[PDB]
């Protein structure tokens, strides 16, 4: 519910550890459901699920192995414990509904879990694929601008120091004269494959969940 | 067989634990927190064990039986096995 | 030829000029139609139409017009970067169908022509709301990380210059030994909450559209 949506708005992104598709998920697993918003880079979703729909999604792929509703919920809470937040992850990127083929095992007999994400309507996307994502993105743009002007003024101070004293110290962290546009262009060369082809998204999470902690303002 | 599959999702922890829990319920052994609470209805002859927690009952394991017509039969079998192993233990022990 | 979606992965974000709430109606007008993925970061639209259907739409919505389909094709090409294709634009941000009103007026008798951006294709939504937005978010984040390295190097440069002689005499305008985390801690609590400004797309075209164009490669 809205409690889980808000927790999603605060609790950070965490990529589904399947090593198959860039299923960058946002982990918020708290009672009466959870919020694991998973995006496959080719479709939008909002898994603002509650314990009843959680358990029925767990059953929709299960055939012989089942559990009570809250049993399913706490089971899938334990599922993310060793790997995300049962450490087997998969999915079908083709499906319109993101059927995260999480084949965690409990009995030695097959169990079928899907982090079935509701297809996000163009009004649904603004909840979490835009407000936190674009919030932290604009925050990073402002960070780049502020750090760039700070680099420029610190380099002005540095040049004042060479013009007042020609001492050279380390030459290992000796910065080049920084340019924001040159920095962006040199970044669009090697880290662009990291950017455009997200792949894992682990660099995204362990470096932007700090921004996610306080992007929930909107 | 149906009493041997869905109980793991009840107890809800991942694989490996459930099979050993079932076996140790069948065999000797029962944990303090992983207890196989022996909910064996003696008269109706149905044994099951549930490690209930986390917002709803967790049926950890269930194992139905079929009451023997003469109760004394397998009881005598088991106790005669116990006395046979007792005598073997004593005789071997003296040889030890 | 499916260039509508290909032109909808590299689609430049152009700020639509309205008499109403202006949205980022962005399109790659082609000679065989277009794909108007209206992505104001609030609601996502998509006008997956060919040249014939949109041209006949204009002809039928122009009450008494004797024009070739190529005339309205050029009329549309005037919206290749959706700024102004004529009158002034007007969006209907109520449902999955965006009515982008273009009153074909040159001082005559009444007219009314409008677009119909039906439900946005979630694949191309991700092509401008998730996948390259994920990409530019990760790019900006690792940009901030490389800027962390650059700031740290400049801070250590200034500091090691201060205690090695030729220290600046203007103590009242210098800076204390700086670090990136000192910037990020204040950012998370001051700018990140307010740099989280989704707006009606305009925050994208002021700060995010440029690096998006830098990450339109995939």
């Amino acid at each position: 519910m809205e409690e889980l949506e808000q927790g999603l708005l605060m609790q950070p992104w965490a990529w589904l550890q399947l090593a198959e598709n860039s299923l960058l998920a946002k982990v918020f697993i708290t009672k009466q459901g959870y919020a694991l918003l998973v995006s496959d880079l080719q479709q939008v979703w909002h898994e603002q699920v509650d314990t009843s729909v959680v358990s029925q999604r767990a059953k929709e792929l299960n055939k012989r192995l089942t559990a009570p509703p809250a049993a399913f919920l706490c089971h899938l809470d334990n599922l993310l414990r060793p790997l995300l937040k049962e450490a087997t992850f998969s999915c079908d990127c083709v499906a319109d509904a993101l059927i995260l083929r999480v084949r965690s095992e409990l009995s030695g007999l097959p169990f079928y879990w899907n982090f079935h994400c509701m297809l996000a309507s163009p009004s649904l996307v603004s909840q979490h694929l835009i407000r936190p994502l674009m919030g932290m993105s604009l925050a990073l743009q402002c960070q780049v601008r502020e750090l760039a002007t700070l680099l420029h003024m610190k380099d002005l101070e540095i040049q004042d120091y060479q013009e007042s004293g020609a001492t050279l110290i380390r030459d290992r962290l000796k910065t080049e004269p920084f340019e924001e546009n040159s920095f962006l262009e040199q970044f669009m060369i090697e880290k662009l494959p990291e950017a455009c082809s997200i792949g894992d998204g682990k660099p995204f999470v362990m470096n932007l969940q700090d921004l996610y902690m306080a992007v929930t303002t909107q | 067989e149906s009493e041997i599959s869905q109980e793991a999702d009840d107890m809800a922890m991942e694989k490996g634990k459930y099979v050993g829990e079932l076996r140790k319920a069948l065999l000797s052994g029962a944990g303090p927190a992983d207890v196989y609470t022996f909910n064996f209805s003696k008269e109706s002859c149905y044994f099951f064990f549930e490690k209930n927690l986390k917002d709803v009952s967790f049926r950890l394991g269930s194992f139905n039986l079929e009451k023997v017509e003469n109760p004394a039969e397998v009881i005598r079998e088991l106790i005669c096995y116990c006395l046979d192993t007792i005598a073997e233990n004593q005789a071997k022990n003296e040889h030890l």
